[PDB]
């Protein structure tokens, strides 16, 4: 369970994608597919980052809960 | 309610002669600078909530209140028009009434458009705030 | 007075006789459930016309249930258990003996 | 914030023969030990007037038990204990309710019968044992509700 | 059933109240010659300035009128030989006896019966405020005609409103309030002076069906019942 | 600390529209409202599993690590033996939800099947797993106790269970762990009254 | 298309049972108003049931309405509360020349505690 | 109160909170409700083998509550407790007192006809659910009207019912039959399918809606 | 099963039936395509169907 | 249809809504005798002194009226042999599941359709106030005559009123302000009051659907994130 | 206070529904000729009898156009 | 109609042509306008219009002599 | 929202917004919303080709808002420059995925159906204008009531309602399929022109009044 950041994820999605065709490779800012591509990579980022975040609060509570000391 | 203009008060138990909480929650709220009724608790339904609220008429606190729809498709009858009922020229707003203009301090201090006042000349609106 | 609360009072329409007057006692027995009351008359009005029969208002105050008519005894529950019993008022009930808690 | 205790219950509180139904095990709660070392170490607030001429007073202490039986003395407290810590978090201060398990109450009444049982010899003395029979369906009720009652809160 | 060349043809019967309880059987031996049955809804329009609003709030209470004549050759009866002036004015007794016995508001037993067993069909149901119409004419002199008119109150398969068991599980008369009620009556009145001024202390300090298992509704009364055979306080809290 | 449905398709749809000029319909039906929705309550499944999953770590794990294991509320299993008449001859089929009862007056138990199970031709004993219809001790039952099958195929000749099951244990609030828990931790302390107290117990002729 | 609309009433006390009261309603009207100083509501009750022996005073009673129909997902499914206040006096009211009764309740919004404690002297 | 499901072929879980509550978002109510991990439901049947009280496949069988009951934090318990036995905790659970059905269907409107018996060994025969329902019918119907000595009004009048074999009378047993089934709450309604009158037997035969 | 849409062509058309996955509201999830009979020649309905 | 040029007539046809989903329907062996429809105007006309004054308020509720009975012979039916008798009853019934649970319970459809084969017309119908009337009488011993009164929803063709899409172009959602709430959630005490302050001094001082493409209704809500991230003043503004 | 004249003030009688409550503001879009108005709910007013319709007062006041 | 206007009203009370001595045209009352509101039960499918005012009183009474 | 128009021989600006708007005075902000320079309308063509993007000449089109976005000045920005663009963006923007027309209509009520495609190049296919108009419509009606995962109560029975051919089936079938179709408020009506029958294939058409 580790970070992932956006573009390293939107380019593993890229690169999967382009796996048995070849009428998708254009990726301008204007494209509607690289819009998908970067909210559903946005979306995963925070995901990761919120999860993290998730579990540092849980470890705390954790610790709160074991020894009862609030 | 207005924390910034209002100063420190010492509001008695006893300001009204056996009267009621009313009477002398109507102290405490100083109409119509505060609106004081009871309604229906939205946020948590099955119980009243007490509502003591500056007045919505400021333009920011105006924009706070919810906003309700509904169209004319809900109407059954209406009676609704303008009135010359209520009209005054000169607001002012009077510090608690021990303060008196000769034996001490300024008295008051009033607000008046030069326009408004050719109508309806010195016509005065005078309200009591305890707690200034 | 403190038994206000409790007490019955309306206007009742009975029927156009002038055996009802202002100041006297009224007894009334139902029949819907076998149930007696007890009233005590403050206001009558009447109202005679050939147009429509001939009325009596009879209004009522302080009153209560569980009559009884042996000699005007009236209703025994009139006279409860706080008719009598009471004591001097007095502060130390509400806020002034908090501070007194030496 | 804890509402004023009895003279005679404070004094109460501060400190062979078997049956084959149900026994006793002389085990203390974890919310009963915290009361007891609460009212040992501080001195908690007591009222001056002594009109509730029930419970304790002239019936627990009137009895020959106390002298004649110690040990079942003890059972009767330790009930008394567990009595007034279960009544104690759910008037006031609901914190320590967080402390109190199904055992808790179920050796408690295990207790009660024992001693129950053993007082009903005794025909003098039945007025004691009036009371903790009602008592002992008032602890079956927590027993069979306390699991749900922390959940829901 | 009606005569449908099937089966023969079945007459209306009315189930009237006996005063000791049980029934009378009236049962016609001529039908009636005409049956009307209303069945009103209690819809409403109301007509706003942009658009129509319609509202509805259900079943409305029918209405059963129906009129006839009594046959005029005697007719042999299941315990009598009675002709038909005999039978009109039992009817007229019958009904006379149910009306004038409900002065009480209502009568705490049984309504009407109505067994419509021409088409397949029962109801309970009442005089309506026409009532008991009895004439006879000129016309057809030795023949009388009767016209009835009722309400319904509800079908005769189901049971009344309020008489239904309900599930009743656990306990709906507890003891635990009424041996608190006892013990608080036992108490004495400085003990409950008491009492009131912890319960007055409590709530200041607030800021600033039933089953003994799996039910949270009683477990106020289990601690009300305690605090008074153990002394928290002098007197019970709550 | 976890978004809901709105929260993350909101901010899709959002995200869509600043990126590219070439989508403006968003209406119900949709392709890309779908496949937005699909993705937002994907998401939210993954978010709903991290909030259980750090639960269940505030629960048990951070104490699980001193050797200390909880108690969890399961079904009754074991292993049954079935014994046929005579050899198979073809495969036999026992679906799973196949239904077992003690024919012995004192034990009202019955187990099940949860998954499918055949028999080869050529076998003649098979072994084949139950699993209590009942939570807790209820399920736990002596050795030889079925005796019955509610399936009523004739070539079953007699069944048993083998071993007795046990491992239909009881539920235990974490109120008790945790007190042991503390218990433990508290026996620990050195140079203290209380402990000293505490380790003078030990040997059974010390009492006051 | 006219919108269809089938209202239905429930109502909750807190001192007999809630559903029992709510089932003979009748009507009701609820009187609320910042220009005064006090909020007021009635309640008419069939005659079924002797209420002046049942309903005792200072009781608490919630109104629930039900805008429009449940099953069809429509914005009014939420049984939003109508008003609850304390009632104060239940009568008897019948004219037997039209032959009909019917029994009055009406209270005010939780203002009746404060405006009959007098801080008196 | 609640409803049954039954799983289907690849069921999205989703699709069952909206299939009966038109929103989707009440899938994590529903989850907590039944007490399910994270696999919700799975095709696999092997999985199941895994963690089976806590993991669900295809055609296994899923409680629904009612609205109002959504969010009832104890709800959410006991229906954690009750998993497809919950109909125990409406119809209920009473001692059993039809010791033959074999005996008092000869002897019929009668005293002395039921009695305690014993299932098993040494517990007490309880007879629960439907079986309890089917008694709570049963031992009603044969009572007449006045009998129990507290409560009356209990029970029927079908003892009176005994007339002469004309049409009108077997529709008063018709009567007083539905009359006195939907007595009881725990039944929605009754209505008759079909009646036989032998030359001195009444047999008719009726439908009755028990709740769940 | 194996068969899904191009193959409920394939023996629809050659006169087998076949049950056909339908993934979600009508109620489970699964209706029958056809009520073809094995007859050779699908030209004529009372053979055919 | 009607008999003239083209073939047979179809009948009447009446569709109720099944409560386990789905739909069952109704259609009458005989047609009609009389078929009322009124169609009014909400419409009033006042004469001032020297000129004529009109003014209309739309469409007025379309009222359906029609009395029918049912033949005596049998008929082949979908399932079974059902005479009129039987016919009129389940009519009857099905009446009365729409009626008699209307206010009370819940029924499943929101209306009923009405199908006119013969006028070729359609309409959504819901009963009128009057409601169901049936009557038999002395010259029609075998017979049944039913009299029902309805009032038009809307027309069939349309879709329902909850059943409707709007246009909904862009993001419907307003997720600037979401999170603007869920931010401002965790500020601190401090932190609002003074946002409040801020508030006030900016309002005191002033005189003197979602898509950020073709359109700036979303514009304030926007800056509203930016601020509290960024951080204007201790809280924020506006 | 100043332009209590010029603003619209009544009491309106729409369809009942439990939305409408005291102290909220109240927007109307007049379909008549295509005009828009605000309020300002003062007072409110039920009534719900089975013996004609349901209804729901709104009294208003401080009422301006062009909303 | 804005609001302070003055409105005049003449009744005929009998017949030009005929020469009576109704024909005079009298004024019947003069005042200024102080309030103008929409009236209408829709219910009964009919709206109106009221306008009400006072005889030159409006000018005085609003006129206060402030301190 | 906006009618379309076109310049005839020597007609005049004034002359549009007095017959479309009633007042003359109108067409000042008229001008501002098709971008004129001020030989606003002009016959000529090769007097057009001075600057062509910003006049109208004889048999060009023109746009005609609505009198409440006759004032906004950002209907005035938008329709300045978009020209016609404003169709597109006012009926919106999709994704296209009727990749296999002819397959789609071979299988209908059918599941997995419809496929994302491929044009121009290296970019997901999209759809607008009418086009996208049809596709939705011809999508909902493919659809059954309650299987998008969300706002369920979308779609059609036409799944549901195979049946033996008779008339009333056939305007059942019609009046679900006007439903369908009027669901969308963009459409104003629908109504049938033809129904049809061939043994046991349904055939008919509908008329849709799509808004301009």
């Amino acid at each position: 369970m580790k970070t992932r950041k956006l573009t390293n994820i939107l380019s593993k999605l890229i690169d999967k994608t382009m796996a048995g065709t070849s009428k998708i490779t254009d990726f301008t800012p204007g494209s509607a597919s690289r819009s998908l591509l970067e909210a559903v990579s946005l979306e995963i980022e925070q995901f990761y980052i919120l999860t993290k975040e998730n579990i540092d609060w849980g470890i705390q509570e954790g610790i709160i809960e074991a020894f009862d000391f609030q | 309610s207005w924390d910034e203009f209002e100063k420190l008060t010492e509001v008695s138990a006893f300001t009204n002669f056996d009267g009621s909480l009313k009477q002398l929650m109507d102290m405490v709220t100083a109409r119509p600078f505060n609106e004081l009724f009871f309604k229906n608790s939205e946020k948590t339904p099955g119980k009243a909530q007490l509502v003591l609220r500056k007045t919505p008429f400021n333009p920011t606190e105006w924009r706070a209140l919810d906003m309700i729809k509904v169209p004319t498709e809900d109407f059954i009858e209406e009676d609704v028009g303008k009135s010359d009922v209520e009209t005054y020229s000169i607001f002012t707003a009077t510090p608690a009434g021990m303060l008196k203009e000769l034996n001490g301090d300024v008295f008051s201090k009033p607000q008046f458009h030069p326009e408004l006042t050719d109508r309806y000349g010195y016509t005065k609106f005078e309200v009591e705030n305890i707690y200034l | 007075y403190h038994g206000n609360p409790n007490f019955y009072a309306g206007d009742i329409i009975v029927l156009g006789d002038p055996k009802y007057d202002l100041g006297k006692r009224l007894f009334i027995e139902d029949k819907q459930r076998g149930d007696t009351w007890e009233f005590y008359i403050e206001s009558v009005e009447h109202k005679f016309d050939y147009k429509q029969g001939y009325y009596t208002t009879v209004g009522v105050t302080r009153g209560l249930k569980d009559a009884i008519l042996e000699d005007g005894k009236g209703s025994p529950h009139r006279f409860a258990g706080l008719w009598n019993q009471s004591s001097d008022f007095m502060g130390g009930l509400m806020g002034e003996d908090t501070s007194k808690e030496l | 914030n804890f509402i004023p205790q009895p003279q005679g219950l404070l004094r109460f509180l501060n400190t062979s023969f078997v049956s084959k139904f149900y026994t006793p095990q002389l085990q203390l709660s974890e919310l009963a030990k915290k009361v007891l070392t609460n009212i040992k170490t501080d001195d908690i607030p007591v009222l001056e007037r002594e009109f509730n001429d029930n419970t304790i007073i002239h019936k627990a202490n009137d009895t020959l038990l106390k002298v004649q039986a110690p040990r079942m003395y003890m059972i009767l407290q330790s009930i008394v204990l567990e009595a007034y810590a279960i009544v104690n978090c759910f008037v006031e201060n609901p914190s320590s309710l967080k402390y109190l398990t199904e055992e808790d109450v179920s050796i408690t009444r295990e207790n009660l019968n024992y001693v129950a049982d053993y007082l009903g010899n005794y025909d003098d003395y039945n007025s004691v044992v009036l009371d903790l029979r009602d008592l002992d369906l008032c602890f079956s009720a927590i027993e069979l509700q306390l699991p749900l009652i922390k959940k829901e809160a | 059933p009606q005569s449908d060349g099937i089966s023969n043809l079945h007459r209306i019967a009315l189930r009237f109240p006996k005063e000791g309880g049980g029934y009378d059987m009236y049962r016609f031996k001529v039908n009636p010659e005409n049956y009307t049955i209303d069945s009103p809804q209690r819809t409403t329009a109301i007509k706003t300035k942009s658009d129509i609003v319609i509202e509805d709030y259900g079943k409305d209470i029918e209405v059963i009128n129906f009129t006839g004549t009594t046959g005029f050759r005697p007719v042999r009866e299941a315990d009598g030989l009675k002709t038909g002036k005999q039978k009109m004015e039992e009817l007229q007794s019958r009904v006379s006896e149910y009306a004038m016995q409900g002065g009480s508001g209502n009568v705490s037993g049984s309504y009407l019966q109505f067994f419509n067993f021409t088409d397949d069909s029962y109801y309970k149901v009442h005089l309506a405020p026409q009532g008991l119409k009895i004439t006879r004419s000129k016309d057809e002199p030795l023949l009388f005609r009767y016209e009835i008119t009722l309400v319904v109150i509800g079908s005769l398969t189901e049971a009344d409103r309020s008489a239904v068991t309900t599930e009743e599980f656990g306990n709906v008369k507890p003891n635990a309030s009424q041996r608190v009620d006892e013990g608080i009556k036992e108490l004495d009145k400085n003990a409950r002076k008491t009492r009131d001024r912890n319960n007055q202390e409590i709530s200041r300090r607030e800021n600033t069906i039933y089953n003994p298992r799996q039910s949270t509704n009683g477990l106020k009364g289990n601690i009300d019942n305690m605090a008074l055979i153990i002394g928290y306080g002098d007197g019970g809290v709550s | 600390k976890t978004r809901k449905l709105t929260n993350i398709l909101s901010k899709l749809i959002d995200k869509t529209m600043a990126g590219t000029s070439k989508i403006t319909d968003f209406t119900p039906g949709s392709a890309s409202r779908s496949l937005l929705e699909a993705v937002s309550l994907e998401i939210e499944q993954f978010y709903i599993l991290t909030k259980e999953n750090i639960d269940w770590g505030i629960q048990e794990g951070i104490i699980e690590a001193f050797d200390f294991q909880k108690r969890q509320s399961k079904r009754a299993y074991g292993d049954v033996t079935i014994q046929f008449y005579q050899p198979l001859d073809m495969r036999m089929y026992i679906p799973a939800g196949t239904t077992f009862t003690s024919t012995r007056q004192e034990y009202p138990q019955q187990f099940e099947t949860l998954v499918d199970y055949y028999a080869e031709p050529d076998s003649t004993e098979i072994v084949v797993e139950v699993y209590c219809k009942e939570t807790g001790v209820a399920g736990n039952v002596p050795e030889g106790t079925i005796n019955t099958i509610a399936s009523g195929s004739s070539l079953i000749r007699s069944v048993n269970n083998e071993y007795s099951f046990n491992t239909g244990t009881k539920e235990e609030s974490q109120e008790d762990f945790k007190r042991r828990f503390h218990s433990f931790v508290e026996s620990r302390g050195r140079a203290t009254n209380k402990s000293v107290r505490y380790g003078a117990l030990q040997i059974p002729d010390v009492e006051g | 298309m006219r919108r269809i609309r089938r209202p239905k009433v429930r109502i909750e006390i807190v001192t007999y049972n809630g559903d029992e009261f709510g089932a003979k309603l009748l009507g009701f009207q609820t009187k609320n108003s910042m220009e005064d100083d006090s909020s007021v509501f009635q309640i008419n009750m069939a005659g079924d049931t002797y209420w002046d022996k049942l309903v005792m005073a200072n009781d608490i009673i919630r109104i629930f309405i039900t805008p429009n129909d449940d099953p069809n997902d429509k914005e009014g499914k939420q049984e939003r509360l109508i008003q609850v206040g304390m009632v104060s006096q239940v009568s008897k009211v019948g004219s037997y020349g039209n032959d009909q009764t019917q029994f009055r309740i009406t209270g005010q919004s939780f203002v009746k505690p404060f405006m009959k404690f007098g801080l008196g002297v | 109160r609640f409803k049954k499901h039954v799983v289907q072929h690849e069921e999205t879980m989703q699709a069952i909170a909206q299939r009966y509550y038109g929103d989707v978002s009440y899938w994590i109510d529903l989850v907590e409700h039944n007490n399910l991990k994270y696999p919700y439901l799975v095709e696999t049947d092997e999985e199941k083998m895994k963690d089976p009280e806590r993991l669900a496949s295809t055609g296994d069988t899923l409680i629904i509550p009612i609205e109002s009951d959504l969010t009832d934090v104890s709800a959410k318990e006991i229906n954690s407790r009750d998993k497809d036995v919950l109909v125990e905790l409406a119809l209920g659970r009473d001692l059993n007192i039809t010791a033959d059905e074999k005996y008092f269907n000869e002897h019929g409107t009668s005293d002395n006809i039921l009695a305690f018996s014993t299932n098993g060994n040494g517990d007490l025969d309880t007879v629960k659910g439907i079986d309890n329902m089917k008694q709570q019918l049963q031992a009603r119907l044969l009572t007449p009207r006045g009998s129990l000595m507290l409560h009356p009004n209990y029970g029927s009048d079908l003892h009176n019912l005994f007339g002469l074999n004309i049409p009108e009378q077997a529709t008063l047993i018709e009567m007083e039959v539905l009359r006195t089934l939907t007595s009881d709450n725990r039944v929605k309604s009754a209505n008759l399918i079909d009646w036989k009158i032998q030359g001195n037997v009444y047999s008719g035969q009726f439908s009755v809606e028990i709740k769940s | 099963q194996i068969y899904e849409s191009i193959d409920l062509d394939e023996l629809n058309e050659n006169g087998i039936i076949s049950i056909e996955f339908v993934r979600n509201r009508t109620n489970t999830f699964f209706r029958i395509v056809d009520d073809v009979t094995t007859f050779n020649d699908k030209s004529d309905p009372v053979k055919a169907e």
